[PDB]
RNA sequence: GUAAGAAGCCCGGCUCGCUGGCGUGGAGCCGGGGUGGAAUGCGAGUGCCUAGUGGGCCACUUUUGGUAAGCAGAACUGGC
RNA sequence: UAUAGGGGCGAAAGACUAAUCGAACCAUCUAGUAGCUGGUUCCCUCCGAAGUUUCCCUCAGGAUAGCUGGCGCUCUCGCCC
RNA sequence: CGGCUACCCACCCGACCCGUCUUGAAACACGGACCAAGGAGUCUAACACGUGCGCGAGUCGGGGGCUCGCACGAAAGCCGCCGUGGCGCAAUGAAGGUGAAGGCCGGCGCGCUCGCCGGCCGAGGUGGGAUCCCGAGGCCUCUCCAGUCCGCCGAGGGGCACCACCGGCCCGUCUCGCCCGCCGCGCCGGGGAGGUGGAGCACGAGCGCACGUGUUAGGACCCGAAAGAUGGUGAACUAUG
RNA sequence: AGGCUAAAUACCGGCACGAGACCGAUAGUCAACAAGUACCGUAAGGGAAAGUUGAAAAGAACUUUGAAGAGAGAGUUCAA
C-alpha cells in the first residue's frame, strides 16, 4: 500500500492561475516594530508639533509672502 | 390595579452647594466603607485589647 | 420551495452535486464537535480560540438579575424627557433647570459620552461616572444621587 | 382609520401613511418637460452598420 | 484556437436592478435616461447606486447629513442621498439646508419641517437639476455594520482583532487556550 | 465533520424528541374554549365582575423590577384589620384575603 | 533579488522628554518650485460565501536505488 | 415425565437443542452504526479543477492552505500627455 | 407536380455496450433476458453569508385579551397604562468593580519634561479619493453695445464610500512620580506621564419577514451487515436421567 | 416528620361529529373487497393477493354443427 509521498509538480502553474501579487503599495508605511526610545523622541514630538508650530510658521509664511 | 404614579417636580431652581458636594467620590467612599466596616471594628477591638 | 431548490436542477447528474471520487456517505469526519483536539484543531483553534479550558471563579446560583444596570449616554440623557419641555424650561426664564429622572426611564446609571449642551439639567441616578459627573459639573448641572 | 398624511391614525394606534417614493410620478410628463429637454446632448439616430 | 487568456466573460457588474419595486424600476428608467442622455457623471453615479443593492446602500444619518454640509462652501447646495436619511438622537439644531433623499424616516421629516428645510425625491431633483448642478452625493457607514467585524484574515493568529463568533460574549465562551498565555499559548 | 469559519453549536436534538412534539394546532381551540369559559361564567355564577376578586398595588422584589407596580396577590391581613373588617365576610364582600403577606 | 521617479529631487523654517562641544546628528511637522524620465503588451484594485480535490500516470532534459524493467522514488516544463 | 439459551444435555465430536448451534427461535430497541461496495431521475448556456503544504492511532478518512465558481463594491478611458 | 420526414431497402466512409471504481474499460473487471408501475438530497431546530421587503435607534406580538353565534373564519382586524420579554444602542476584567471629547484664544503659579480661571468651536490630522463649486482664456455672416444663447478648459477650492498611517478616549495588568477631598483623616478614595493586551469608542444600523447556498444534530440522499440488550415460545427431531 | 380540595394542562385507547393546498387500488392503515381473512410454523408469531358490464339484465329467445367446452346465424342496447 506504498503511496507517492511528496511532489512539487503542478504547483507553480497552480500559483500563476492568479498572477502572484506583490504588496506593492504602502503609502506611509507601517510604524510597529521600529525602536521603543525612538518612539519615545516621535511621539512627543509630534504632540509639541501639534502644540507649538503655530506663531513661528505663520511668520514665516507671512515673511516669505512677503519676500516672493 | 396598576396605578403607577408619576411623580414629576417639574420646577426647581439651581441651589447650594449640593452640586459640589454629591460627587462620583461619595460612592466610591460609601462602597469602601461597607467593604471595610468590620475590619475596623477589628483593629478597635485589637487597640482596646493592646492597651 | 422545491422548484427554487437546486435538487430539481441537479436532476440528471449522476453523483448529484457531492463528486465521484470522494463519495460523502453519512459522517466521514465525525459528529458534531468530533476530534476537538486530535485532528480538527486547525478548525477548532484558528478558528475559535480560547474554547479549551477554565478561565476563572466559579460563581455558583448566578442570576442576571441582582447585577442588573442598563447604562444611559449623555447624548440618551436628553430624549428621556421631551424636547418641548426643555425649551420651555431653559429659553431664558430663570435659574431653574428641569430634572431628568433616568430611573422613570428604566436606566440606572448614567455614564459619560460628549455632546451635553450649555443648559444645566439635573439628573437623579443610582449610580454616575466621573466623566459624566464632570460632564454634569462643567456644565453647570446638578448630580443626584437616588436609591 | 387611515386618516392623510398631515395627521395620523385615530383608531389605529401607530400607524401613518407610507412614504411616497415619487411624488409626480408622469414619466412622460418629465421626459417632456422643457427642464429637461433644455439640457439633451442631440437626437443621434445615425446607425453605422457594417462596411463590406 | 485563438486567445490563449483565460475566459472571464463578464467582469462583476449588476446591469439591472434585482428589487422589483415599480417606483424603483421607475427611478431606474429616468436616471438611466438622464445619465446616457445628459452627460452627467453625477447621472453616472445616481444610476449606478440606484443599480446596488438594498444592503450595499447603508442609511446614512441626520448628524453626519449635517456635519457634510457645515463645510465650507456646501451652503447652498442640495444634499442628495440614494439611501435612507434616519433620525439622530444626538444632535439638538438642525441648520435650513434641503434633502434629496429616498424613503426618509418620520422623525427626521418632521424634524427637517419644523427646522424649516425643504425634503424632495428624486422625480424633483431630476426637474430640478437634470446635469445634477448644485447637488452633493453622500454615502453611508458601510464598514460601520456588524457583518462587516467579523471578516479578516484570522480571528486571533496575529491576534487579528476580528470578532470570532460565540453565543454569549463572556467567560466561560472561548477565553482559554490562546486567548492567555497561562492556558496553554495565547494567540 | 466541520467546515469553514462559523459559530460552535450543540444542539440538544441527541435525545429522541420525535416522540415528544406538542404543537399549538389547537391554539384558536383553546382560544374558543377561554372565550366560551369567561362567557359562561359571566352568564351562570354573578352580576359579581370578571376577575372577582380585588387585588392590592403591590411592589416587586429584585433590584430590577421593583421601580415598578403589580397588582398582587391578597390584602395582607394587618390591612385588613386596620381596614375593620371580618376575614370571611371580607371573602364574602370580594376582599381578596392573602394571611402570608407582612407589612 | 533590487532600482528604472511626482510616494521622486531641491530650498527655507518649527518640534523633540532621542542624541549631544556646537542651530551637532537623526526623525516628525509646515510652505514653495518645476512631472516629457527604458522596450513591449494589458484597463486595475478589493471584500464575502462555497462545491469538488486530498489513489495519479506518461514524455525530452538533470538524477537517486537496482543488473534491468511497462520497477520504485525526486527537479523544470508539457500532455493524458 | 424432568432438565430452556450464556442456559440445558453431552461414553466428549464445541457434537445435539424442531432442516439453523463455537451460543436456538419470534418480536421490540431499530430505519442500530459503517471513514466501507452499488445507485442517485428534464434540457440549454457560461466558467471550470486536484491527486499538493502542514496536522491528526494519521496511510481507503478528515481539518487547513492552494486550485475553482457565484455574488458584488471602488475606480479608469471614450474629446505636448 | 413537389415534399422534409420516428416507413422499408441499397450503396461509400466512420463506427467495440452502456453505468461506474480507477492513472487506465470494449475489456479475459463488475450490474444488466425484456417490458409497465414505484424508487433516492425532503422536513424541523440552530448558525453564518448573499438577496428582496417594511419600520428604522429602535424593531418584533410569535404569549394572552377584545368583536355577535357565521361556510370559506384553525383565516383576518385591533390592543399601547398589554413592550413582560428577545436582539441592538457599551465594552473590559476571573472578580470586587470601572466605563468611552477633545481642540482653539487670553490670564496666573519660575508657559516649570507644570496645574488652574474666563470665552469659543466641536467627533482630530495626513496622502489618495467618484462627485460637486469657482474660474483665466477661446469660439458662433461686416462694425461699439449687450442679456440666456453654441461652448470646453490649464489652474484652484470644499471633500462622500473606503483604503494606508499618525494622534486621541474606555477597561485589566506593568513602570515612574506629585497633588486634591472629607456624612470623617484611614493598610480612605480619586487624579497625572509612558509601554502594553481587548471581540472596544472615535455620530450609531439594527429588528422582523421571505428566498437561495453551506454546516451541524436529528433515520436525514436511498439499501446493506458480523454484533449487543429487553421480554416471551420450543425436549413432536436430537442428548441424558 | 398528619390529611382533603374544582380551575388553567395532557389524551396515537373508546363513543359520536366536522374539515382538509394529503393519497387515489404497486398510493393511502396490513386490510376500499367474506382482513387480521385465506395460508404458513408445534408454539410465541408471521400475514397476503383481490374495486369497476351496461341507464336498466333488457345477462343473447329461437335455428343449426358437435357428447359437451365452443362456434355460425338471429336478437337487446347509443355501443357486444
Ligand atoms: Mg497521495
Ligand atoms: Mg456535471
Ligand atoms: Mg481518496
Ligand atoms: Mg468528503
Ligand atoms: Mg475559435
Ligand atoms: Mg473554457
Ligand atoms: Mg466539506
Ligand atoms: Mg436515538
Ligand atoms: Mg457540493
Ligand atoms: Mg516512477
Ligand atoms: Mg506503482
Ligand atoms: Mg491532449
Ligand atoms: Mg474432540
Ligand atoms: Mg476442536
Ligand atoms: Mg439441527
Ligand atoms: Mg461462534
Ligand atoms: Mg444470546
Ligand atoms: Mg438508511
Ligand atoms: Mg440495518
Ligand atoms: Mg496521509
Ligand atoms: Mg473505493
Ligand atoms: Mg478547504
Ligand atoms: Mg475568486
Ligand atoms: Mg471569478
Ligand atoms: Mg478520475
Ligand atoms: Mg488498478
Ligand atoms: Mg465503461
Ligand atoms: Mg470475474
Ligand atoms: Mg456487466
Ligand atoms: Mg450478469
Ligand atoms: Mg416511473
Ligand atoms: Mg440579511
Ligand atoms: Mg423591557
Ligand atoms: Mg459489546
Ligand atoms: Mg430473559
Ligand atoms: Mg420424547
Ligand atoms: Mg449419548
Ligand atoms: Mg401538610
Ligand atoms: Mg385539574
Ligand atoms: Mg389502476
Ligand atoms: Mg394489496
Ligand atoms: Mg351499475
Ligand atoms: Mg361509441
Amino acid at each position: 500500500a506504498k503511496s507517492k509521498n511528496h511532489t512539487t509538480h503542478n504547483q507553480s502553474r497552480k500559483w500563476h492561475r492568479n498572477g502572484i501579487k506583490k504588496p506593492r503599495s504602502q503609502r506611509y508605511e507601517s510604524l510597529k516594530g521600529v525602536d521603543p526610545k525612538f518612539l519615545r523622541n516621535m511621539r512627543f514630538a509630534k504632540k509639541h508639533n501639534k502644540k507649538g508650530l503655530k506663531k513661528m510658521q505663520a511668520n514665516n509664511a507671512k515673511a516669505m509672502s512677503a519676500r516672493a | 390595579p396598576v396605578r403607577n404614579v408619576y411623580k414629576k417636580e417639574k420646577a426647581r431652581v439651581i441651589t447650594e452647594e449640593e452640586k459640589n458636594f454629591k460627587a462620583f467620590a461619595s460612592l466610591r467612599m460609601a462602597r469602601a466603607n461597607a467593604r471595610l466596616f468590620g475590619i475596623r471594628a477589628k483593629r478597635a477591638k485589637e487597640a482596646a485589647e493592646q492597651d | 420551495p422545491s422548484r427554487l431548490r437546486k435538487t430539481r436542477k441537479l436532476r440528471g447528474h449522476v453523483s448529484h452535486g457531492h463528486g465521484r471520487i470522494g463519495k460523502h456517505r453519512k459522517h466521514p469526519g465525525g459528529r458534531g464537535n468530533a476530534g476537538g483536539l486530535h485532528h480538527h484543531r486547525i478548525n477548532f483553534d484558528k478558528y475559535h480560540p480560547g474554547y479549551f479550558g477554565k478561565v476563572g471563579m466559579k460563581h455558583y446560583h448566578l442570576k442576571r438579575n441582582q447585577s442588573f444596570c442598563p447604562t444611559v449616554n449623555l447624548d440618551k440623557l436628553w430624549t428621556l424627557v421631551s424636547e418641548q419641555t426643555r425649551v420651555n424650561a431653559a429659553k431664558n426664564k430663570t435659574g431653574a433647570a428641569p430634572i431628568i429622572d433616568v430611573v422613570r426611564s428604566g436606566y440606572y446609571k448614567v455614564l459619560g459620552k460628549g455632546k451635553l449642551p450649555k443648559q444645566p439639567v439635573i439628573v437623579k441616578a443610582k449610580f454616575f461616572s466621573r466623566r459624566a459627573e464632570e460632564k454634569i459639573k462643567s456644565v453647570g448641572g446638578a448630580c443626584v444621587l437616588v436609591a | 382609520l387611515y386618516g392623510t398624511w398631515r395627521k395620523a391614525a385615530s383608531l389605529k394606534s401607530n400607524y401613518n401613511l407610507p412614504m411616497h417614493k415619487m411624488i409626480n410620478t408622469d414619466l412622460s410628463r418629465i421626459l417632456k418637460s422643457p427642464e429637461i429637454q433644455r439640457a439633451l446632448r442631440a437626437p443621434r439616430k445615425k446607425i453605422h452598420r457594417r462596411v463590406l | 484556437g485563438v486567445d490563449i487568456r483565460h475566459n472571464k466573460d463578464r467582469k462583476v457588474r449588476r446591469k439591472e436592478p434585482k428589487s422589483q419595486d415599480i417606483y424603483l424600476r421607475l427611478l431606474v428608467k429616468l436616471y438611466r435616461f438622464l445619465a446616457r442622455r445628459t452627460n452627467s457623471t453625477f447621472n453616472q453615479v445616481v444610476l449606478k447606486r440606484l443599480f446596488m443593492s438594498r444592503t450595499n446602500r447603508p442609511p446614512l444619518s441626520l448628524s453626519r447629513m449635517i456635519r457634510k454640509m457645515k463645510l465650507p462652501g456646501r451652503e447652498n447646495k442640495t444634499a442628495v442621498v440614494v439611501g435612507t436619511i434616519t433620525d439622530d438622537v444626538r444632535v439638538q439644531e438642525v441648520p435650513k439646508l434641503k434633502v434629496c433623499a429616498l424613503r426618509v424616516t418620520s422623525r427626521a421629516r418632521s424634524r427637517i419641517l419644523r427646522a424649516g428645510g425643504k425634503i424632495l425625491t428624486f422625480d424633483q431633483l431630476a426637474l430640478d437639476s437634470p446635469k445634477g448642478c448644485g447637488t452633493v452625493l453622500l454615502s453611508g457607514p458601510r464598514k460601520g455594520r456588524e457583518v462587516y467585524r467579523h471578516f479578516g484574515k484570522a480571528p486571533g493568529t496575529p491576534h487579528s482583532h476580528t470578532k470570532p463568533y460565540v453565543r454569549s460574549k463572556g467567560r466561560k465562551f472561548e477565553r482559554a487556550r490562546g486567548r492567555r498565555a497561562s492556558r496553554g499559548y495565547k494567540n | 465533520a466541520p467546515s469553514r469559519n462559523g459559530m460552535v453549536l450543540k444542539p440538544h436534538f441527541h435525545k429522541d424528541w420525535q416522540r415528544r412534539v406538542a404543537t399549538w394546532f389547537n391554539q384558536p381551540a383553546r382560544k374558543i374554549r377561554r372565550r366560551k369559559a369567561r362567557q359562561a361564567k359571566a352568564r351562570r355564577i354573578a352580576p359579581r365582575p370578571a376577575s372577582g376578586p380585588i387585588r392590592p398595588i403591590v411592589r416587586c422584589p429584585t433590584v430590577r423590577y421593583h421601580t415598578k407596580v403589580r397588582a398582587g396577590r391578597g390584602f395582607s391581613l394587618e390591612e385588613l384589620r386596620v381596614a375593620g373588617i371580618h376575614k370571611k365576610v371580607a371573602r364574602t364582600i370580594g376582599i381578596s384575603v392573602d394571611p402570608r403577606r407582612r407589612n
